[PDB]
């Protein structure tokens, strides 16, 4: 049995950690919902 | 019990003690949360029952109690947070600028951040704090970190 647990409120937070890329990636979806990578 | 907006844990017994098996919204009354989370199974808030009311394997989304109330769209050029609730750590927001996942169907933004499978479903959001989409559902890339899409569900 699952079950919730309540972690914060949902807000943009000025001055938050910046970090992370933008990558452009050719991916396909398949019918289980799984992404793959198309090179 | 609890219905109150918010970003929830999504926690399980049935492995060794408490295990968080994803995140989740509570917006309106329905709880989101991503598809390989929960397997579409009830969930429990307090003495209360939430029960699956729509379900999609594909787009790996489940909203619980109503339909999927979620319905922001990252514009393409902004930079977005991710509310970030990782596994026995405090709920935090990490702003990024995504990228682009290119498909035969369309193109979807994408976040580059490294979190634990146990953070899916964790909310990403827009300057005014709406959420565009759950974190959880991406790909492995040449290093072995994951790039996640910003995966959005419908408003019927
Ligand atoms: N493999 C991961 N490395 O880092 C992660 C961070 C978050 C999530 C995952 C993950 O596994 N997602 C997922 C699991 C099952 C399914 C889906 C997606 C969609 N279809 C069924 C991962």
């Amino acid at each position: 049995d699952m079950y919730i647990e309540r972690a914060g409120d949902i807000t943009w937070e000025k001055d938050a950690e910046v970090t992370g890329n933008s990558p452009r990636l050719d991916v396909a979806l398949d019918e289980s919902g799984d992404f793959s990578l198309v090179e | 019990g609890e219905t109150t907006d918010g970003v929830y844990r999504v926690m399980t017994r049935r492995l060794l003690g408490s295990t968080q098996v994803g995140v989740g919204v509570m917006q309106e009354g329905v709880f989101h949360t991503m598809w390989h989370v929960t397997k579409g199974a009830a969930l429990r808030s307090g003495e209360g029952r939430l029960d699956p009311y729509w379900g999609d394997v594909k787009q790996d989304l489940v909203s619980y109690c109503g339909p999927w109330k979620l319905d922001a769209a990252w514009d393409g050029l902004s930079e977005v947070q991710l509310l970030a609730v990782p596994p026995g750590e405090r709920a935090k927001n990490i702003q990024t600028l995504p990228g682009i996942f290119k498909t035969k169907d369309g193109d979807i933004g994408a976040v580059a951040l490294d979190y634990p499978a146990g953070t899916s479903g964790s909310p990403i959001l827009d300057k005014c704090g709406r959420v565009i989409g759950l974190y959880g559902n991406g790909v492995v890339i040449k290093n072995g970190s994951y790039v996640s899409a910003i995966t959005q569900g419908k408003r019927e």
